[PDB]
């Protein structure tokens, strides 16, 4: 049934560069088959599977799971950050489109967790190193020129990708997460370092219209918004405690056993 | 009416594989143009509706498509409205008015509620048959308020349902129970242990 997994899975794929998303992201409902099969048969063909897997979660609003299906494909940085190593066994063909995949997956990648890591990937290009410090800097001025200069990568079919919609959505996801990061944990804030902050966002007016959004967004909580003083306001500890002490304990149990 | 009297058929139309066939459009399509007018609703009917139209191009309806849009919308939070974008080509959503109304929908997306009050030509066309299309946007916006503020100025809220009369706004605060306060009213051992055992492991 394995060849038959395969042909799902190469339909699933042509339908997606001809095909609506729903109806693939079906047929990869469907498509997922013992691993073993194709393990047996070749190294490539989980590859493939993984990189379905991935373009399915990139379909799909979480990234979750494609950055799990793309890493077993791809060797990717784990949690706790420890190097994920992947066989060199599929044929080098094979192992060359693994890696266009890895770097279709940094941008899911990003998403998932941290940092700057580029360690696996060629030093010397600025295509994706550029790009992550431009992420770091948390300016659009910088990320838009990114994009505009590195057209011809996005573009890469014109049909099928005319409005670069993806990279797009994943920028305007990418803007807000630095505001954030600042994350409240202030009482109560002056209204001017809010605006300073806020100025820097393209829109003038966004602070009123900004700070209010981000709150219904709920990523970062505002108090006090919208008052006629105009000054924002911003058991469980012990369960946080133990959380990082079994953590401790963890690190230190591998390092015994090792 | 029209609606009830469809709704089993187009059931059973979805059901299997002729839903692939736009020969069928004509009647799905004034299944969409019941739904509009009887305020009534179909998603995975408008949804076979778009994919008709992106498999037969020829086929494509500027207005169906825009009333499935725009009922999308009155379907938010849900995902209703990304589903039908995931349905529609770049092509087709830079056409008017397809452009203009996604345009509509990414202001109520980022709930820019004034902006879109404002954008929106309260006399367009395409709106006059879609039965209580503002008062379904605006149980949105009530959604959101409900979730993103504690207190909120009686003027500010008319003015996000869409410069209301005090009497109209009155309608609002009443569905969801907001009153006006001062202004409208809206809103051991076992761990011991486990510490213990931490220590023992550390000093191991």
């Amino acid at each position: 049934k394995m060849l038959g997994y395969f042909s799902l899975v190469g339909l699933l794929r042509l339908h997606s560069l001809l095909g609506d998303y729903y109806q693939a992201i079906k047929v990869l409902e469907n498509i997922e088959l013992n691993k073993k099969s194709m393990y047996s048969r070749v190294p490539e063909c989980q590859v493939t599977t993984y990189y379905y897997v991935g373009f399915a979660y990139l379909m799909m609003r979480r990234y979750q799971d494609a950055i799990r299906v793309f890493a077993n494909i791809l060797l990717y940085i784990q949690r706790t950050k420890s190097m994920f190593q992947r066989t060199t066994y599929k044929y080098e063909m094979i192992n060359k489109q693994n890696e266009q995949m890895h770097a279709l997956l940094a941008i899911a990648l990003t998403m998932y967790p941290m940092r700057i890591d580029e360690s696996i990937h060629l030093q010397l290009r600025e295509k994706y190193g550029d790009k992550m410090l431009r992420m770091q800097k948390g300016d659009p001025q910088v990320y838009e020129e990114l994009f505009s200069y590195s057209c011809p990568k996005f573009l890469s079919e014109p049909f099928l990708q005319q409005l670069k919609v993806f990279s797009d959505e994943v920028q305007q996801q990418a803007q807000l997460s630095t505001i954030r990061s600042f994350l409240k944990l202030y009482t109560t804030m002056p209204v001017a370092k809010l605006a300073g902050f806020l100025d820097l966002t393209e829109q003038e007016f966004r602070i009123q219209l900004l700070v209010f959004k981000h709150k219904m967004k709920n990523l970062v909580w505002t108090s006090g918004i919208s008052a006629l003083d105009g000054e924002f306001q911003s058991x469980x500890x012990x369960x946080x405690x133990x959380x990082x002490x079994x953590x401790x304990x963890x690190x230190x149990x591998x390092x015994x056993x090792x | 009416a029209m609606f009830e009297q469809m709704r089993a058929n187009v059931g059973k139309l979805l059901k299997g594989i002729d839903r692939y066939n736009p020969e069928n459009l004509a009647t799905l399509e004034r299944y969409v143009e019941t739904q509009a007018k009887e305020n009534a609703y179909d998603l995975e009917a408008n949804l076979a509706v778009l994919k008709l139209y992106q498999f037969n191009p020829a086929f494509f309806q500027t207005t169906v498509t825009a009333q499935i849009l725009l009922k999308a919308l009155t379907n938010l939070p849900h995902t209703d409205f990304t589903l039908c974008k995931c349905m529609i080509d770049q092509a087709h959503q830079e056409e008017r008015p397809i452009r203009q109304i996604l345009y509509l929908g990414d202001l109520l997306e980022t709930c820019h509620f004034q902006a879109f009050w404002q954008a929106l030509d309260e006399n367009m066309d395409l709106l006059e048959g879609i039965t209580g299309f503002e008062d379904s946007v605006r149980k949105f916006i009530c959604h959101v308020v409900g979730i993103t503020y504690q207190h909120i100025d009686r003027w500010l809220l008319a003015e996000m349902l869409g410069d209301l009369s005090d009497s109209q706004l009155k309608v609002w605060m009443s569905k969801y129970g907001w009153s006006a306060d001062e202004q409208i009213f809206i809103c051991x051992x076992x761990x011991x242990x486990x510490x213990x055992x931490x220590x023992x492991x550390x000093x191991x």
